[PDB]
RNA sequence: GCGGGGGGAACCUGGGGAACUGAAACAUCUCAGUACCCAGAGGAGAGGAAAGAGAAAUCGACUCCCUGAGUAGCGGCGAG
RNA sequence: GUGUUGGCUCUUGGUCGCGCCUGCGUAGGAUAGGUGGGAGCCUGUGAACCCCCGCCUCCGGGUGGGGGGGAGGCGCCGGU
RNA sequence: GGGCCUGACUGCGAGGCCUGCAAGCCGAGCAGGGGCGAAAGCCGGGCCUAGUGAACCGGUGGUCCCGUGUGGAAGGGCCA
RNA sequence: GCCCGGAUAGCUCAGUCGGUAGAGCAGGGGAUUGAAAAUCCCCGUGUCCUUGGUUCGAUUCCGAGUCCGGGCACCA
């Protein structure tokens, strides 16, 4: 009845009988973990879909405002003015088909790729073969291709966070900071709640949003009740 | 009479039959079985005061016996 | 049931016209043509099993 | 100290309840709930004040006559 | 099947809920079951050094515990 | 024998073949709409006379007509 | 017209809960061989029915297609 984690204390904080609610969550999590540096809490969940028959495969992004500064990097692939707009907006990786070429070579530091319709051909076909079934290639309704490179990367910084059910029907995303801002992580968690909810294909019958949670990169993993 | 119920009347009639179906499924009714029959309950008992019976019939029974059980 | 089976034409969700047809030689291959009452004539298409 | 029982041409209530013939065969169907066995109250019983009608912000117990269409319809939608 | 046709009981199967507690085609300090958060984590072991003991196996190893004490280890970093 | 293409079109037809019934059968020409020529025009299956079956019943693709107070609906009317 | 199973070596058929394709028989090759055998070693071939999506990859996982096998129900 004794286990291998010093986290054990934090675990004692952890009383898994209730599924509680959102704000409560902000508080008890913020309190729960501030180990090295300050917690990088995240939300994670699972939906009653079937990602094999891609007729439910979802992804995109809500706009959890915040202020922001951490999670899911993105590549702004375009040319001059777009590098301008998106880079400034809030980009982690920026350039164009030159960055695309660098990637074909041996540089890929961005989870999501957003390219403007000006270097989109080079991005998708040159880097198509590279970003591939990694989730790193641009798609016209996957919040990944279009001219508003600035607008989308912008929200990435004020604040981005995307969506993409993995193999078994689950998503992950940043919806509030540790010592946060908490309300922020909340709001973005939300925008995602919504756009996701919308995407919800009419091919669902029952408990659709099955598992919905916040988990970090290398860190904690706890479900969140996007209700409260 | 000598076998109705005791706690009311459940001793009589029955006209019936069948043949076959397949309606709001694929068609009309395989119609026919011009037949006739019986249709009834069962027997049992308890005690007045040292020495008794009941006889009666099924359900009506159960509630009833309960009743005079009250007395 | 023989290499003679009956199909019929329907057109781009805007109507359906009929007529039987076959099975033999080029089997499935089933676009064709025809014209529905959709609009004034229109492709149609055909296919429809 | 009471009651019944026993009758009764037809009418009458319920009890149980059939082939013909038709459907130019005939198995659903049909004659029909008809014939007949019965139990029983009458002088007539039957039914008899609405968890009704019907849709108009309408009627108003029950029974029998005329009408309601033989239309509304029931169906090897056929005899009927 | 179900109604009278009540009592205790040995037990065995399917199913879904959680745990393993678990996950070894191959380069992979290494038996990575995914997809999320994602460079930090922790000191009721004062430690990865050592000790046995509990448990699951495809040599290894993974995991859960009792102790033994003297700022240490690992995740990072990189790398496959 | 070669090219290009769907009319083996929907709406329909006047007026005739034969026939008592129902059948089956012949068809200029008007409309929408196309296709073969540049066009004078042919094309509403094949070179023609056999490859055929009422009525019920029920199915499906409509439609978006009907619904037994009203909204809908089981269900259902006409088309294919 | 529904409901289940399969599709693999020439034959009959195994087959990770995604990393290799394997039996049994047929066929062939040597030793043995009054002798037939049995013995006895050794091999041979695979879009794993087809088409796409999931995944770093997939015989396998899911959809769809064709085929064969099973079954169960009606039929004016």
């Amino acid at each position: 009845p004794k286990h291998g984690k010093r986290y054990r204390a934090l675990l004692e904080k952890v009383d898994p009988n209730k599924i509680y609610t959102i704000d409560e969550a902000a508080h008890l999590v913020k309190e729960l973990a501030t180990a090295k540096f300050d917690e990088t809490v995240e939300v994670h969940a699972k939906l009653g879909i079937d990602p094999r028959r891609s007729d439910q495969n979802v992804r995109g992004t809500v706009s959890l405002p915040h202020g922001l500064g951490k999670q899911v990097r993105v590549l702004a692939i375009a040319k001059g003015e777009k590098i301008k707009e998106a880079e400034e907006a809030g980009a982690d990786y920026v350039g164009g088909e030159e960055i695309i070429q660098k990637i074909l070579d041996g540089w890929m530091d961005f989870d999501a790729v957003v390219a403007t319709p000006d270097v989109m051909g080079a991005v998708g076909s040159k880097l198509g073969r590279i970003l591939g079934p990694r989730g790193l290639l641009p798609n016209p309704k996957a919040g990944t291709v279009g001219f508003n490179i600035g607008e989308i990367i912008r929200e990435i910084k004020a604040g981005r966070i995307e969506f993409r059910n993995d193999k078994t029907g689950a998503i992950h995303a940043p919806v509030g900071k540790a010592s946060f801002p908490p309300e922020k992580l909340a709001d973005n968690i939300r925008a995602f709640i919504r756009a996701l909810e919308a995407h919800k294909p009419e091919g669902a019958k029952g408990t659709f949003l099955r598992s919905v949670y916040v988990t970090t990169t290398m860190g904690p993993s706890v479900r969140i009740n996007p209700h409260s | 009479m000598k076998e109705g119920i005791h706690p009311k009347l459940v001793p009589a009639r029955i006209i019936c039959g069948c043949g076959n179906v397949i309606e709001t499924y694929s068609t009309k009714p395989e119609i026919y079985v011009e037949v006739c029959s019986k249709c009834h309950p069962f027997y049992t008992g308890q005690q007045r005061f040292v020495d008794t019976e009941g006889r009666v019939e099924r359900f009506q029974r159960r509630y009833g016996d309960s009743y005079r059980k009250g007395r | 049931r023989i290499k003679l089976l009956l199909e019929c034409t329907e057109c781009k969700r805007r109507n359906y016209a009929t007529e039987k047809n076959k099975r033999n030689t080029p089997n499935k291959l089933e676009l064709r043509k025809y014209c529905p009452w959709c609009r004034k004539h229109t492709v149609h298409r055909e296919v429809k099993i």
